[PDB]
Formats: C-alpha cells, structure tokens, sequence
C-alpha cells in the first residue's frame, strides 16, 4: 500500500491570493496521482489528472506540478468558490489511496 | 416516358481491377527446438551426475 | 434527380484553370559499386 | 450527468447487503465503475473497480473476498453485493465512473461521482 | 547465505525495452508492433493474469522500472500515463507488459527459440500496409480521372459520332 | 529481411515514382483538351471543374 | 492590366497523392544468445573438469 501524506491539513486564505498544497507519497510514482475537489455538501470533483493534466472546464489559474514522490497543487488567484477541501489520490499501484485532505478556509 | 436501364448502355471507362493484398499471419516455426538439440546429445553430464 | 435553373452569367465571377505543374524528378538509382568480397565470423 | 444510489440502511454485523447505483447522461457500456467509501470524519478510500464490460474485476486488501461488484450494461445500473459486514465498514459509499481518455483501458481516476448512501453497522 | 525465495528467483526474464510498441486491433485480437526492434506481437486481447505466472514477482518490479525510467526519458513532455500496466500473453511465448499512453495534442511460460516469426509479420506488414494505401489511392484516382472524362466525351460525341461510336461501341 | 525489404522496397517504390510522373505528364496533357471542351459547352465543363 | 493570381483558379486535374516507402534499418535480435544457451546447462563438464 503507497500511503499519501498530505500537507498542510488546514490553512486560511483570502480572495485573491496565491495557496500552495503539498502532497507526499510513501513512494516514487513517477507521475500517477490525481487531485479532487470537494465542497460542503456536495460530491468530489475531478481537477487535474496524472499531476499535470487540467479537466476540462476547469480553471486555468489552477495547476499541479511535482514529479516522483512530491506533488503540489498551487492556484495563482483564489476565488470564492475554490475554498473547500482538495485530495490527492495516487493510481501507481493498487489499492487506490486518497490523501489526509487539506481545507482551504475564509482568513 | 422511359426508364433510363431501358436504352443500351457502353461503359466509356476503362475498367482497373485492384485487389489489395490480402492480409498474412505468421506463425511460429522451428526446426528444431531448443529441447530437442539439447536431446540430441547422447549422455548429459547433468543428468548423469545427478 | 434535380433540375437547375440558370440565370446567365456576368463579370461579376470569374474563375480560371490551374497552369501545368512541374512533374517530380525520376528518383536517383542506387549507388552501387561493384567488387569481390569475403564475410569473415567470430 | 446524473448518478443515484440505492440501497443503504442500518444492518447488523456479520450480516449481508447489496448496494445499486443507476446511471445516465453517459455511455455505461464504454466506461468502467468504482465504489469509494467515505467514513464518519475520516479520509476516502477506494473500494473495488469493474470493467467496461466486466471482464476483470479488483478490490481493496481490506475487502477482498468480503465484497462482490458486478454490473448490467443492458440495465446501465452497477451492484455491490456485500456480505460479512463490521463495524469498521460504516461509511458513505459513493460510485463514480472512471475518466475516459481511451477506449478500453482504466484511468483509476474518478471524473463523476454520484450522491453517495449511508450503510451504518450498529447492534 | 539464505534468502527468501519469491523475491529471489523469477520465470521470467527482462527481455527488451520498446519505447514505442503500437498497439491494433483487427481480426479479432491485438497486435503489439514495435518499429525499433522490427518486430510484431499477437494476443488475444485480455490481460494475461499476472498472478498466474509462477515465481513472477520481478516481473511487477522489472517492468514498472522500466516503464518509468522511459517515460522520463522520452514521454514526460510530450505524453501521460493511462491507467497502470496492463501484462498481455503473445503468440510465441512472450509476456508483454503494456503502458498505455496518449497525446497532449499456476504455469510456466513456454518461449520460442526463434522470434524471427514475429519479424516476418512485421516486414510483411510494413510492406502491406502502405503498398495497399498506394493500391488505394491509385485506384480511387482511376474512379475520379474516368469521371472526368465523360465530360469530354459527352461533347466529343457531338463533333463526330461515328469516331465516337466506334471506339466505345467495339 | 534487411536485404527482403531492401528489394521489394527500392522497385516497388521505383514504380510508385514512375506513375506518380507518368500521372503528372497525363494531368497536364488534358488541359490541353479542356481549353477546347470548355468553348464547346461552358456550362457542362465549368460544372464539373468547378464542383 | 492584372496579375495572375487575381483571378479565382480551380484545379482540373485529378490529385494523386504518392509516398514513397521510408527506409527502413533491421537491428540484430536473438531471443536467446549462444552463450545464454550454453549458460542454461545446470552443470558444464569442461568447467567441472577445469
Ligand atoms: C479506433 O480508434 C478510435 C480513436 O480514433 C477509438 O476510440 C473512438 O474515438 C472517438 C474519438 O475520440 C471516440 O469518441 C469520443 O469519445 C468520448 C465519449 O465520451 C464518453 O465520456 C463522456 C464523459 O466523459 C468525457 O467527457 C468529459 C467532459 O464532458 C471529460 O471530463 C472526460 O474525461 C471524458 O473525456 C460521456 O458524456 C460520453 O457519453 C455521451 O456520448 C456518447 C457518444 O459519444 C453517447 O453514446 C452517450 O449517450 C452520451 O451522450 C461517453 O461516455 C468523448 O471524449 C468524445 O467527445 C468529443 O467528440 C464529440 C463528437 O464525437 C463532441 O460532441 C464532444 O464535445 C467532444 O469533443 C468523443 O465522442 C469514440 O467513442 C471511440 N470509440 C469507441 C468505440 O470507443 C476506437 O475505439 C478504436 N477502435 C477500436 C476497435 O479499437
Ligand atoms: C487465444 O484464444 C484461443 C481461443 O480463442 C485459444 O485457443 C485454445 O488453444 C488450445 C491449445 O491447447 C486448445 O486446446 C483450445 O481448445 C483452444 N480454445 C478454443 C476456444 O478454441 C488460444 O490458446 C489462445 N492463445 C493464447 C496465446 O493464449
Ligand atoms: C474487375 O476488373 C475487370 C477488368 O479487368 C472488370 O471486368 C470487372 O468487372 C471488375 N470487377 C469484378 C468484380 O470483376
Ligand atoms: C515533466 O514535464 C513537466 C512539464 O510538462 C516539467 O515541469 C517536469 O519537470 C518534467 N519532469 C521531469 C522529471 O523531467
Ligand atoms: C496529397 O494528395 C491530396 C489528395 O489526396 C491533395 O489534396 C494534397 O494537396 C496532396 N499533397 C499534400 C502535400 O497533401
């Protein structure tokens, strides 16, 4: 099992910002990692895949980078509607492992 | 009014037949395998030790 | 089938034929050079 | 896109109980399917996966040989059969298609995910 | 000095490392062909289990190193990873282990000693193929010239019938 | 196969030179009769020309 | 007077497209060397005997 550390488990931004979200495998997985997106009360959302694919219709102000075991997710201008949380979910080998999550909050 | 398969028709075209070429799958061959060459041998040192 | 009704032409478009094109050039045979020769293995 | 799950309640431990999850707005014949669970306070984690057209099927170390996915392409509806429950499984399932970026292979990704159900496991 | 078993022996040995193996599908089955090394693989479309392998755990290890070591190498500016290795059984006795890829635009396996069969289908292949497009081309060309002329001789025709005649008639 | 390919690549593609000109030399020899058909009947000829 | 390329022109002739057959390099392939095959006895008498 490739256990996901993901860091910070919680910090405050204001609209307008730059945030910057790290996530950290027990191993090297060269690239295969996605990134999800969850708002208060609603299902998880897809943002980018293989760590560098955006989904479409997803903001361009929002990307992912990193290589081997060290991924980040960083947004160049924080909206009102990007606070929520974020996990990171490697697909290198089975099973599938999520992140510890990360909320992004009002400050 | 007629039918236009009614009057004789010449083809003014020349005709070029083109058959491609038919598509071929290979399978494996070998005249001797390398069990058997290691058969052929009269005593094997390994067995014979063994 | 359909029929076509057409009105006559004027000045107003003008179209025009493509002049001949340069045919490509005979692809250049091998290079060879004949002589004697003897494969030697390990 | 829509995704609805059925079949959640209260259940007893050591007991069995089987999950549905219908599907629409997307070809369910040409896409595979994934189970995530999402316990009381706790992080995701995945489930089991099947096939576009079901022939290999995968599951967690921690319910392997417990769970039982299958699905019907003609009914476009996917089942999780469970059987052995424990307490540790209470969670909110959710099922979510995979990301189609080629015809027959799996991301092991999820693109859309459904309103998710609750299965709790008390005495 | 002792040491575990499973991660010490394998029955199965790294062969090459294709950069580029184009997968097809056509006439039932898959065809793995490799234009560097020249050669052409056939499967019958589901994965091989790798668990039905014995003795098989370096097989996992080998080919995920592999498969990483080239993607950095070549495909990380340019491609992304879909989905994990998918191992496949060739015709022959080859175990392929496959990384599918797009564009940002229990028993023993028994190998043949020759893969010079697996050549041959690529060759034939490789000549096939674009001889066949060129057979194509010319003959859709044929069609689209010979419609052109009925244009001409509907009005050759005109200026004399008899020449005309004679020659499409017989 | 080396050598297999060498020798039913080099002809073949001889002859896919040979009519790709001989193909060429045809196109350009009926513009000669277009330039005459055209005055016969403007409208059947420019039709097909023109698509 | 015009230039040339002032007036619309329509191609009268009847595209071929022709690609010639790129060249290609055979790299040697052995699925199995001589000295893997000789490396695959259990035992060899000439080095037992060595
Ligand atoms: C031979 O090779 C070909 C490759 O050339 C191979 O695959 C065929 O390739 C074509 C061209 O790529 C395929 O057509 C595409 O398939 C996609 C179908 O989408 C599926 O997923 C949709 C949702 O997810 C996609 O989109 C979201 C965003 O919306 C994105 O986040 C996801 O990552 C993902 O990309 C889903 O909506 C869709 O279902 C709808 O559509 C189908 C019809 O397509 C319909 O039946 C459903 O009821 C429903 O309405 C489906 O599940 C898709 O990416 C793509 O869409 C583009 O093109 C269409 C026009 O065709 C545009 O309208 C659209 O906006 C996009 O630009 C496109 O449709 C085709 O499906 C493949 N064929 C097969 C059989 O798989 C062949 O398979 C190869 N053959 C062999 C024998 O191997
Ligand atoms: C691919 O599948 C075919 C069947 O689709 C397999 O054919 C079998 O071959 C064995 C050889 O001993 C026969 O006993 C079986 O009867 C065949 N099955 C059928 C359904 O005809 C073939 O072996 C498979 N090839 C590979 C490489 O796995
Ligand atoms: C094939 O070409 C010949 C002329 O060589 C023609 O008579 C025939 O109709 C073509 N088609 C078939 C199906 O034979
Ligand atoms: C892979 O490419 C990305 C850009 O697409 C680049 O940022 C990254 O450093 C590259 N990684 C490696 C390991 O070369
Ligand atoms: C190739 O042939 C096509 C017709 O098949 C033609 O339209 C095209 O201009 C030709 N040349 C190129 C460079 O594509």
């Amino acid at each position: 099992v490739i256990w996901m550390t993901q860091s910070p488990p919680s910090l405050s931004a204001s609209i307008g910002d730059t945030v910057t979200i790290t996530c950290r495998a027990s191993q090297g997985i060269s690239n295969s990692i996605a990134w999800y997106q969850r708002r208060p009360g609603k299902a998880p959302e897809l943002l980018v895949y293989a760590a560098y694919r955006l989904q479409s219709g997803v903001p361009s102000r929002l990307s992912g980078s990193g290589s081997g075991a060290e991924y980040t997710l960083t947004i160049k201008n924080m909206q009102p509607e990007d606070f929520a949380t974020y996990y990171c979910q490697q697909y290198y080998d089975n099973p599938l492992t999520f992140g510890g999550g990360t909320k992004v909050e009002i400050k | 009014q007629l039918s236009r398969a009614d009057i004789t028709t010449v083809s003014t075209f020349i005709d070029l037949n083109i058959t491609m070429l038919e598509d071929h799958e290979f399978v494996p061959l070998e005249v001797y395998t390398r069990h058997e060459i290691k058969d052929s041998g009269l005593l094997d040192y390994t067995e014979v030790q063994r | 089938a359909n029929f076509y009704v057409c009105p006559p032409p004027t000045g107003a478009t003008v179209v025009q034929f493509e002049q001949p094109r340069r045919c490509p050039t005979r692809p250049e045979g091998q290079n060879y050079t004949e002589g004697i020769a003897v494969v030697f293995k390990e | 896109v829509q995704l609805v799950e059925t079949g959640g309640g209260v259940v007893r431990p050591g007991r069995s109980l089987r999950l549905s999850c219908t599907t629409s707005g997307f070809s369910f014949s040409g896409s595979a399917m994934h189970w995530v669970r999402q316990a009381p306070g706790k992080g995701l984690e995945w489930v089991a996966v099947i096939s576009h057209d079901g022939n290999i099927i995968q599951y967690h170390d921690s319910v392997k040989g417990r769970f039982t996915i299958s699905r019907d392409n003609s009914k476009n509806v996917l089942l999780l059969q469970m059987n052995s429950l424990r307490v540790d499984d209470t969670a909110m399932y959710y099922c979510a298609r995979d990301v189609w970026l080629l015809p027959a292979t799996i991301s092991y990704a999820f693109d859309f995910w459904g309103q998710g159900t609750m299965v709790t496991v008390s005495s | 000095d002792w040491v575990p078993k499973r991660p010490s022996v394998c029955t199965m040995t790294k062969w090459q490392e294709v950069d580029e193996m184009l997968r097809s599908e056509y006439g039932g089955s898959f065809r793995f062909s490799s234009d560097a090394i020249s050669t052409t693989f056939t499967t019958n479309l589901t994965e091989y289990p790798l668990s039905r392998v014995d003795l098989g755990d370096c097989i996992g290890k080998d080919a995920r190193d592999a498969m990483d070591r080239i993607f950095a190498r070549r495909y990380n500016a340019t491609h992304i990873k879909v989905g994990q290795p998918q191992y496949y059984l060739a015709n022959g006795g080859f175990l392929i282990a496959y990384q599918p890829l797009l564009s940002n635009t229990v028993e023993r396996i028994k190998t043949t000693s020759s893969i010079e069969f697996a050549r041959l289908q690529f060759t034939y292949n490789h000549i096939q193929r674009p001889v066949n497009d060129m057979l194509g081309r010319v003959a859709i060309a044929w069609c689209e010239e010979q419609n052109h002329e009925l244009t001409l001789w509907n009005e050759a025709r005109k200026l004399n019938p008899n020449a005309i005649a004679s020659v499409t008639v017989g």
